[PDB]
């Protein structure tokens, strides 16, 4: 067997929206509420009709 | 990463002599324009919210 | 619609380190991969003419 | 509790106006509530951190917009 | 059975070191500071200077 | 709340002696708490971090003696 | 008849959970129809190949869909 272990983090001001973010002390580990669909570096656009 | 658990700083510029308040709004952000008149008038005068 | 999106995460070091009965815990066996090796044949027809 | 710290806001009752006043507050808040957000500046205050809270009024760590009301209520004008 | 355990994915319990286990790290390693960069201004040929 | 982080503890029922299991129990523990005094070995869990309590029994930062009793209450064994 | 070979199956029933059984079910199947679907691991059993059948419940050359339908049943959890 193997193990590897990495970990992910979003960028700070990745979401850029913020004044001034909560608790001054927050994970960048991605989840729903920081990394959900809100990171301003990366937009999805789905195409149909191909 | 080396160690386990990175971390990283951020500094925002805030403005309005409380680096940390409520809605304390930032300073230099590509969104948000500078507020107009804030070192104007705006020290003079405060101006009506529009709601 | 983003209403069911799509991901891959990884596994908590509290969970992984004791990953198949350590430290007491129990049912929670790691995933594995095998490869299988399945054979095909062939044969051989004739074909022929006259004069 | 806060179990961490609180960082106690005293601000001194002062005569705005004619016979009108902003009264003094003795508050005491949850330090990481008030690391995160506190509005005090030319509050008239004197602040102290400790392990115990030191006024009967206390903010704990669960208010935020409850004491975003509080904390500008420093500032509050009376008759 | 000493189990190494984890940080709670909580932000505040890795800036401390806190750990579900025995040890208790140091800190977050530090990876570094991210600014926020100033925005660019548009200068004054379109507006007449007369300094 | 907790406000940090939630261990959460899955216990599994086996038999023991004659006609007697020891109650599997699901429970969460605020990791602060969790961190300073946790007796689970050997009691076959399977502990996983979160962010919010996901199962019923919930003990906040402040139990202590309330949670060593529950702790070691893992092997309490019912017949 | 398969007439080729029959790989023969017993499982093992066990206690789940609390008062919770996983059925233990003897069953035999053709060898071809076994060497080409058997979803058979982890299932606590033990298997022997036969020139006929040994147990009760037989698949011969063709079943499939019953016996694909079979081998998953392996693990259906009873009270």
């Amino acid at each position: 067997g193997f193990k590897t272990r990495y970990g992910i983090g979003i960028n700070p001001f990745a979401e850029s929206a913020a004044q001034a973010p909560a608790s001054r002390i927050q994970s960048g580990m991605p989840s729903i509420l920081n990394s959900l669909g809100k990171n301003a570096y990366f937009r999805r656009v789905y195409v149909k009709g191909i | 990463m080396n160690s386990p658990t990175g971390q990283v700083f951020a500094l925002r510029a805030v403005y309005g002599k409380d680096p940390v308040a409520a809605g304390a709004k930032e300073a230099f952000h590509p969104m948000y324009g500078p507020d107009a008149m804030f070192s104007g008038q705006g020290a003079a005068k405060k101006f009506p919210a529009l709601a | 619609a983003g209403a069911l999106v799509e991901i891959a995460e990884g596994m908590a070091t509290s969970i992984a380190e004791l990953q198949e009965g350590f430290n007491g815990s129990t049912d929670n066996p790691w995933n594995e991969m095998g490869f299988r090796i399945d054979k095909q044949v062939i044969e051989a027809k004739s074909r022929q003419l006259k004069a | 509790a806060s179990a961490r710290g609180y960082v106690n806001i005293k601000t001194f009752e002062q005569k705005l106006d004619g016979n009108k006043k902003i009264e003094g507050k003795e508050v005491s808040v949850a330090f990481p509530l008030y690391s995160d957000v506190h509005k005090i500046s030319g509050a008239h205050y004197q602040t102290f951190p400790s392990e115990k809270a030191a006024y009967s009024t206390v903010y704990e760590e669960n208010q935020r917009t409850e004491w975003i009301a509080a904390n500008e209520d420093l500032w509050k004008v009376t008759g | 059975a000493e189990i190494g355990g984890d940080h709670g994915y909580n932000a505040t319990n890795i800036a401390a070191g806190q750990t579900s286990g025995a040890v208790t790290q140091i800190g977050p390693a530090v990876m570094g500071m991210v600014r926020r960069a100033i925005p660019n201004l548009i200068a004054f040929d379109i507006c007449g200077v007369q300094p």
